[PDB]
């Protein structure tokens, strides 16, 4: 919706990894932007 | 002893003294280190701040 709300950190993590990717891992038994 | 490239994760034992307050001193907080008087206030932090 056309609002406004701000957004807060959780968790930080020193893990330090090379990333380029990303994926989601859902149920199967609406939808995300 | 292996170090490559994130070492901020085992570090030794932290002291920690007494504190004192309505008098100058040289403080040393988290890190963020100088001189004033630290008392006791009233404004508001959110949780992560």
């Amino acid at each position: 919706p056309q609002g406004f709300s701000a957004l807060e950190p959780l968790v930080d993590l020193p893990i330090g990894i090379n990333i380029t990717r990303f994926q989601t891992l859902l149920a199967l038994h609406a939808a995300y932007y | 002893f292996e170090l490559l490239h994130a070492p901020a994760t085992v570090c030794g034992p932290k002291k920690s003294t007494n504190l004192v307050k309505n008098k100058c001193v040289n403080f040393n907080f988290n890190g963020l280190t100088g001189t004033g008087v630290l008392t006791e206030s009233n404004k508001k932090f959110l949780p992560f701040q």
